[PDB]
RNA sequence: AGGCUUGUAGCUCAGGUGGUUAGAGCGCACCCCUGAUAAGGGUGAGGUCGGUGGUUCAAGUCCACUCAGGCCUACCA
RNA sequence: CCAGGGCUACACACGUGCUACAAUGGCGCAUACAAAGAGAAGCGACCUCGCGAGAGCAAGCGGACCUCAUAAAGUGCGUCGUAGUCCGGAUUGGAGUCUGCAACUCGACUCCAUGAAGUCGGAAUCGCUAGUAAUCGUGGAUCAGAAUGCCACGGUGAAUAC
RNA sequence: AUCUAGA
RNA sequence: UCCUCCUAAAGAGUAACGGAGGAGCACGAAGGUUGGCUAAUCCUGGUCGGACAUCAGGAGGUUAGUGCAAUGGCAUAAGCC
């Protein structure tokens, strides 16, 4: 929110002074968060994805969807069909307030930090992280919960290349060693 | 066939080598070699058995 | 009571609390609360944070959980560059102290598999 | 959003020992504290301390010393 | 290459138990010069070692650095099996055979066939 | 762990050293000195140190500084 | 020649019909009993399921394709 | 005769031990109660310094006097509340200290971080009838240093034998 | 159940 | 007995102890209607996670799917919800 109203007029007019585009609407902006959690461990132990689900229904704002298997493999012994990863692509209001509260009390949170690296873009303009546990966040008690579980955090952004994309989150002050 | 000509009639009357473990000494009939070793005979090291046989059997 | 990555007791007096970060045992936690000035027999639950800001910055005076990790793997990796005795002892996993190893060390050679 | 299927969403305040409250919406429950953040965190000192490690022979010359 | 075969000679139980301590010794010579050693076969004795142990030793010139080891090998010593404490002589044997391989077994060649046909009976 | 006062060298190794200097660049310098540290002066030479019957040349480097010689010569050589 | 039926641990066999998981006796390795061996007692490893290719989410199994073994038939002239 | 290495190597097996698995216990403080020994190119107070191994000057004593030498289990008071834990201490990283010409292979000891295997142990199996078993500390020889071994000493102190 | 063969 | 392809000679039909494969069912919804949607397989980045689980983007354009044999079809979709 505070830095979507941050963006509008200081990381706008900051990238029009960087990459001098002649229009504005060729500026970045970012579209959307899909935040994945991808247990897997449903196949076993049914009732591990409801508070699966559960944690990204605190972590994000809102109630999440739970994903099936496209095509079915035998790999990991799933049938096609079967509820294996709980996902929620937030956008809006609440992509800039969830993305707001992950650099400032999210990121430093990290246990054994180095620095967010920077060569987690897909060649697009797309940032996409991973964290390992749920604390990082202060909804999760550390005592309430028994789980290791963790997700990974998808940045969807319009640039044209990562070079671009690189600098809106770089923009925002984001980590990146 | 060969065998048999080669394998012997298993009777200790010596055939081709001792190994006397009491007086530490080891002959070869043939090239009636003396070595006392037998600790540098029993983990390999028989090259000073076998050399000399193969120098006189290139003898002929 | 989150300081140096996590520090969660439950009950427990405070110098038996501050063991659980790496990198401070029993001595360097009497010498924080020493520093800091916490009585021994307190409890993190009754540790308030107006005490713990004392403490977050004094345990991290001395290197701690996170740092720690590559202080000492650093120094590891540094002994197997050289090429050293104790490097080419790390390499394989014997005992760098100059152990027996005929017959014990199944501590650093692992369990009796073989 | 849905009604009646979603959580809650109460703006809380924030609060770190640093002093650097900045007030955020969430479903944590009444209050927020904090030791690090954004800031006060060793994002910019934690970053620099780690690399520079090596070097041994002023080592061996802090042992001579004459 | 060659097979280096031990069969134990006079002195059932204890020259099994020697035949076994030359197998080591060839065993032992065969590791030194980088050579492959496989126990093809073996009938264990009764107390150890064996009544004969015939094992393919394969590598670079096998045959006319062992050809010499095959006959009688007598031995003196005290057994393990000996409740009294005297020397007792024994012998193992070794033969050592070269690799001598293989040849297709018919030559199916019908120029060489007299075929006879006539009438049956 | 040794010696605090005195980090610890021979002579005939470290008069070696010091005509090592002057000397430039030289094949391995035939030492069986295991028992000394090695200065820091000894950066670039090629000193050859005996582990019990072949002479291993080993490069003194800027890591390999305050440790011994003989703890860059394996003795026992395993598998 | 076809027709029917084997092939699974080092050996002898179940497991195959019924598609998702490999077992038994003996042998073998290790430790006790014993003066020492056998017997015995305790502990353990050991399989890509004859090689080849399809179907299937997945082949030891199901269908072809063979390869090595076995039985039966091969008659009227 | 000499220098370096080795007898300390490590896919494993066997023997004897030491520490444990804890609450009749661990830790913190205060405190009590011995025997037997050793000591001069030795034992080494006292006092100071060092977190601690120890370092500086150094009194005494070839000793029933001087030195190692604070005995510990014990008792009192807290504390932890059954957790792989305030159990256990391996293993490791860093800095040390001593002796010795020399501590890399390969010494012992301290401090700080580390904190693994281990929850009484299969089949079998050994010692032990009383100041014994068990447990607790101490001393000597060997020795520059270097014992969990050996040789000795005392403390507390059982159940059992039809 | 057995314990070969050199006083 | 029945279905599909080839033989079958560009309508239909057409034999052989000719070459190849399936059926003796399934479904109260996998039927109807309205509304919505578009694959397979690779590449890049990403928590354990792996060549092969879920995510995001890109390439590709039916190589997918069609309850089951093959042919014919099928995006207005007959495929998916």
């Amino acid at each position: 929110a505070k830095l979507h109203d941050y963006y509008k007029d200081e990381v706008v007019k900051k990238l029009m002074t960087e990459f001098n585009y002649n229009s504005v609407m060729q500026v970045p902006r970012v579209e959307k968060i899909t935040l994945n959690m991808g247990v897997g461990e449903a196949i076993a132990d049914k009732k591990l994805l409801d508070n699966a689900a559960a944690d990204l229904a605190a972590i994000s704002g809102q109630k999440p969807l739970i994903t099936k298997a496209r095509k079915s493999v035998a790999g990991f012994k799933i049938r096609q069909g079967y509820p294996i990863g709980c996902k929620v692509t937030l956008r809006g209001e609440r992509m800039w307030e969830f993305f707001e509260r992950l650099i400032t009390i999210a990121v430093p949170r990290i246990r054994d930090f180095r620095g967010l690296s920077a060569k987690s873009f897909d060649g697009r303009g797309n940032y996409s992280m991973g964290v390992r546990e749920q604390i990082i966040f202060p909804e999760i008690d550390y005592d309430k919960v028994d789980r290791v579980r963790g997700l990974d955090i998808t940045i969807t952004t319009t640039a044209k290349s990562d070079e671009e994309g690189r600098a809106l989150l770089a923009a925002f002050d984001f980590p990146f060693r | 066939s060969t065998r048999r000509n080669l394998l012997g009639s298993g009777d200790r009357s010596d055939r081709n080598r001792t190994y006397n473990f009491p007086q530490g000494r080891v002959t070869d009939h043939r090239i009636n070699l003396t070595l006392y070793r037998l600790d540098e005979v029993m983990e390999g090291k028989l090259d000073m058995l076998i050399e000399p046989i193969i120098q006189e059997h290139q003898a002929d | 009571a989150r300081i140096a990555g996590i520090n969660i007791p439950d009950h427990k007096h405070a110098v038996i609390a501050l063991t659980s970060i790496y990198g401070v045992g029993k001595t360097r936690s009497k010498a924080i609360l020493a520093a800091a000035g916490i009585a021994e027999d307190v409890k993190i639950s009754e540790l308030s944070e107006g005490q713990i800001d004392t403490l977050r910055d004094e345990v991290a005076k001395f290197v701690v959980e996170g740092d720690l990790r590559r202080e000492i793997s650093m120094s590891i990796k540094r002994l197997m560059d050289l090429g050293c005795y104790r490097g080419l002892r790390h390499r394989r996993g014997l005992p760098v102290r100059g152990q027996r190893t005929k017959t014990n060390a199944r501590t650093r050679k692992g369990p009796r598999k073989p | 959003m849905k009604k009646d299927i979603h959580p809650k969403y109460e703006e809380i305040t924030a609060s770190c020992s640093c002093g650097n409250v900045m007030k955020i919406r969430s479903t944590v429950g009444h209050d927020l504290n904090l030791d690090v953040c954004s800031k006060c965190h060793p994002f910019f000192t934690g970053k620099q301390r780690d690399v520079a490690t090596g070097g041994r022979v002023d080592r061996f010359n802090k042992r001579f010393n004459i | 290459n060659a097979f280096l075969e031990v069969r134990a000679g006079t002195g059932g139980d204890e020259a099994a138990l020697f035949a076994g301590d030359l197998f080591r010794m060839y065993s032992r010579y065969a590791e030194a010069r980088r050579w492959r050693v496989e126990i093809m076969s073996a009938s264990e004795g009764e107390h150890g070692g064996y009544k004969e142990i015939i094992a393919k030793i394969s590598g670079d010139g096998v045959y006319g650095r062992l050809k010499f080891e095959s006959g009688g090998h007598r031995v003196q010593r005290v057994p393990a099996t000996e409740s009294q404490g005297r020397i007792h002589t024994s012998a193992c044997t070794v033969a050592v055979m070269p690799e001598l391989p293989d040849a297709e077994l018919p030559d199916i060649n019908p120029a060489d066939l007299r075929i006879d046909t006539f009438r049956s009976s | 762990r040794s010696l605090k006062k005195g980090p610890f060298i021979d002579l005939h190794l470290l008069k070696k050293v010091e005509k090592a200097v002057e000397s430039g660049d030289k094949k391995p310098l035939r030492t069986w000195s295991r028992r000394s540290t090695i200065f820091p002066n000894m950066i670039g030479l090629t000193i050859a140190v005996h582990n019990g019957r072949q002479h291993v040349p080993v490069f003194v480097t800027d890591e390999m500084v305050g440790h011994k010689l003989g703890e860059f010569a394996p003795t026992r050589t395993y598998r």
